């Protein structure tokens, strides 16, 4: 993954994404989220999610939270209050950590201001603590606004490599785009049965028909809005329906 | 930009910087105290100059930052020893002779040799042999000899190279805002902050006399006792006025007198409680032992362990060619990483010790959420004062019977409780005396009060007067007798035992009263006693993080200095002591001399 004051974002648009795998899985380390109920993920249905993805140190992922304060939080990777969707921090020590001594993954430390909600700042300037500028030089009260991670193989829980990736669902005025698919039955026939069809419901009873539907149609009408034959969104074949018997 | 900011950043960076450092030069002494080898030589070598060389400049940053305008007690409490002077403000002359003057007392310490007069070509040093045929001798010649061998061969010429270290290190606190180098040795006692919670460093100097002057009925009396026991031994050696001599206090020193228990047994046929054959019996491995002292743990309500502890750090009997030194201790590591180092065997002083090292992890980790800087207890008195509360612990008979080991019919009498307390105080309260004298003549050695020629004289005087111990043969002038010490030719404080003695009794009772539990003190066990543990998870957290007189708040509620556990816990023992010499009255007479 990438670094914490560098975070991989990533725009993600018309995908089916199955978030039971998600829900199932136990390589998730952290599950611990507030915007959505972690069950509905499926059926709620958002456009252009945001997938930031970082490695991090153990300790950090509670700084991840909103108003939280903290290190990453306010200098690497700030989040607004009005989070709606989770956050997925797994250990990942034989991931990215070395036995001589892993410093790759870099993270902020200093900084002259705070970050704004969903802000990333990659601002490599001096930072002056004291009362002189530091020309870019470590002088006196003159220190490095970044600094490394202490991954090694006998570090335990705390110190070892995080691999955390947050998702954002915004729900935007443009439609949404972005959610998972919706659990097909078996199909019944000649039984008085309800049915939602491809979003379209009705309740009545199923026969097989021999209407030819032209090639990009998906169901048919003969007056005012009373369907008589669908197509299954599934095998491409035409059935009609008719009301189950009363009187 | 105010200091107290700029103080701050550059503690971020520093203590960011110096973990890594520190770290790496833990895992080479480690690496090199469990897997020996060449390469781990220069693995601590390489890995622990960089350590003093990163320092120079961590130290030499914090000299620009004004240390008297600091506020929140916090930064300043961690910069007053990150700007501490120490030997930094030295010409190169003098500072050489004082490392050659190091250097070769511990060389002369290191080589000690003795050979008899009739065939020089065999000595023996200070490890076993000599000393366990000395201490453990039968014939008094032979114990006076080497002594003598001892006193001659190693403590001779160290007179002007002791005397050179002594000036030059007072020199030293004089150049480091210090009177003397008592001076910065009280200094651990001390806290310069809040108010109502202050300890000056001049008051250790009445208060160790203070919290030892108590002790005198119980230690004349066990002196009394062990001096009838002397006469009712090889007689025309010891007399009724006198005391007992130099040679045969079970030690070089008298240090520590558990080697004399033989020799002044109450009863004698009632055996202490030693069930290490039952447990070679029930085939427990020291898993099951470590395991069974990690149940008692939390029992008591100290945190978990982490894993990696049992994996990486090597446990039992490590076999071939590649050996391992297994001095009991307790590496902090940190950084997720946290080991032991011991030869752990099937034994009940084995089983102590490994609750010793255990509770030293304990304490090590209850003082871990602290930042680098402050990964250390507020004094000294608490670190083996902690470790040796669980050994205590560990010694009652009802936590050897819940842990299956003692007999479900074994039941407790008089006889073998009196003895257990009895060999318990032969260590325990026997050393505080000669622990007193020498820190008091350490501290008039280095303010100046006796010149160069009255130093052993008063030495061997105030062991006769407070201690009791009497001169074999003459020594005046040329035998330099505190030189031949580890803790005197190591550089190394000795008030740290004195004042674990007071705060680990201290913590025994605390525990024994809010532990529910009623009784004699020496059967109280802390186990299955949340309220005790929870007391001591409430106070070790904080290290030191607070001061001494504030850290002494939580387990007891006294701040000062009392003696009182001491006799708490000995109170049946001196109770028999009042009736058992009721012939014999105790004390001593200096005048009396084995040869005069
Ligand atoms: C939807 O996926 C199913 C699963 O493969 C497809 O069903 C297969 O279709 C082929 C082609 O007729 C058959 O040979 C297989 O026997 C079917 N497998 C089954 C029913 O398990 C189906 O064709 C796909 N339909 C669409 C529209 O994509």
């Amino acid at each position: 993954f990438a670094s914490v004051y560098a975070w991989n974002r990533k725009r993600i648009s018309n995908c089916v994404a199955d978030y039971s795998v998600l829900y199932n899985s136990a390589s998730f380390s952290t599950f611990k989220c507030y915007g959505v109920s972690p069950t509905k993920l499926n059926d709620l249905c958002f456009t252009n999610v945001y997938a930031d993805s970082f490695v991090i140190r153990g300790d950090e992922v509670r700084q991840i939270a909103p108003g939280q304060t903290g290190k990453i939080a306010d200098y690497n990777y700030k989040l607004p209050d009005d989070f709606t969707g989770c956050v997925i921090a797994w250990n990942s020590n034989n991931l990215d950590s070395k036995v001589g001594g892993n410093y790759n993954y870099r993270y902020r430390l200093f900084r002259k201001s705070n970050l704004k909600p969903f802000e990333r700042d990659i601002s490599t300037e001096i930072y002056q603590a004291g009362s002189t500028p530091c020309n870019g030089v470590q002088g006196f009260n003159c220190y490095f606004p970044l600094q490394s991670y202490g991954f090694q193989p006998t570090n335990g829980v705390g110190y070892q490599p995080y691999r955390v990736v947050v998702l954002s669902f915004e729900l935007l005025h443009a439609p949404a785009t972005v959610c998972g698919p919706k659990k097909s039955t078996n199909l019944v026939k000649n039984k008085c049965v309800n049915f939602n069809f491809n979003g379209l419901t009705g309740t009545g009873v199923l026969t097989e028909s021999n209407k030819k539907f032209l090639p990009f149609q998906q169901f048919g009408r003969d007056i005012a809005d009373t369907t008589d034959a669908v197509r299954d969104p599934q095998t491409l074949e035409i059935l009609d329906i008719t009301p189950c018997s009363f009187g | 930009s105010t200091i107290e900011e700029q103080a701050k950043t550059f503690l971020d960076k520093f203590n960011h910087e110096a973990e890594d450092l520190f770290y790496q030069s833990s895992l080479a002494s480690w690496n090199y105290n469990t897997n020996i080898t060449e390469e781990n030589v220069q693995n601590m070598n390489n890995a622990g100059d960089k350590w003093s060389a990163f320092l120079k400049e961590q130290s030499t940053l914090a000299q620009m930052y004004p240390l008297q305008e600091i506020q929140n007690l916090t930064v300043k409490l961690q910069l007053q020893a990150l700007q501490q002077n120490g030997s930094s403000v030295l010409s190169e002359d003098k500072s050489k002779r004082l490392n050659t003057i190091l250097n070769t007392m511990s060389t002369i310490y290191s080589t000690g040799k003795v050979c008899n007069p009739d065939n020089p070509q065999e000595c023996l040093l200070l490890e076993p042999g000599l000393n366990e045929i000395m201490a453990n001798s039968l014939d008094y010649n032979e114990r006076l000899w080497a002594w003598e061998s001892w006193r001659s061969e190693v403590g001779k010429q160290l007179r002007p190279l002791y005397e050179e270290y002594v000036v030059l290190k007072n020199e030293m606190a004089r150049a480091n805002h210090y009177e003397d180098y008592g001076d910065y040795w009280r200094g651990d006692y001390e806290v310069n902050g809040v108010d109502g919670y202050d300890y000056s460093r001049g008051q250790l100097i009445e208060d160790v006399e203070h919290t030892f002057e108590e002790i005198k009925p119980l230690y004349e009396h066990l002196h009394a006792y062990v001096r009838a026991k002397l006469m009712n031994a090889y007689p025309s050696y010891i007399s009724p006025i006198g005391c007992l001599p130099a040679h045969l206090l079970g030690d070089m020193w008298g240090r520590f007198w558990t080697n004399l228990y033989s020799l002044t047994v109450p009863f004698g046929q009632k055996p202490n409680i030693d069930v290490t054959d039952a447990m070679v019996d029930q085939a427990w491995d020291a898993q099951r032992i470590f395991k069974e002292a990690e149940k008692f743990f939390v029992s008591v309500g100290l945190p978990n362990m982490t894993q990696g502890f049992w994996e990486n750090s090597m446990l039992t009997d490590p076999g071939n060619v590649q050996k391992a030194v297994c001095h009991p201790t307790a590496w902090d590591l940190g950084k997720g990483d946290f080991r032991i180092l011991m030869c752990t065997k099937v034994t009940m002083d084995d089983f102590l010790t490994a609750h010793h090292e255990m509770g030293h992890i304990q304490y090590d980790m209850a003082y871990a959420a602290q930042p680098f800087l402050l990964r250390n207890g507020a004094n000294e008195g608490f670190h083996e004062a902690v470790g040796e509360i669980m050994s205590l612990s560990a010694a009652t008979p009802k936590h050897l019977k819940s842990i299956g080991l003692l007999s479900p019919d074994f039941q407790e009498d008089n006889e073998t409780e009196i003895n257990f307390l009895l060999k318990q105080a032969l260590t325990i309260v026997g050393t505080l005396p000669f622990t007193y004298m020498l820190e008091k003549w350490r501290w008039m050695v280095f303010k100046g009060e006796i010149p160069k020629d009255q130093w052993m004289k008063k030495w061997w005087e105030m062991k006769r007067e407070i201690v009791g111990v009497v001169e074999p043969v003459p020594h005046d002038e040329t035998y330099c007798d505190p030189a031949s010490l580890f803790h005197v030719s190591n550089d190394y404080s000795f008030i740290r035992y004195y004042t674990r003695t007071l705060y680990q009794f201290q913590f025994q009772e605390a525990l024994c009263q809010a532990a529910k539990h009623e009784g004699p003190l020496h059967k109280c066990d802390i186990s299955n006693s949340t309220e005790a543990g929870q007391k001591l998870f409430n106070m070790l957290r904080l290290g030191k993080s607070e001061p001494w007189t504030l850290a002494l708040e939580n387990v007891v509620g006294a701040k000062n200095m009392n003696v009182r556990p001491l006799l708490n816990y000995f109170e049946p023992l001196f109770t028999w002591l009042k009736d058992q010499n009721k012939n014999s009255f105790v004390g001593w007479s200096t005048d009396w001399s084995p040869y005069a």
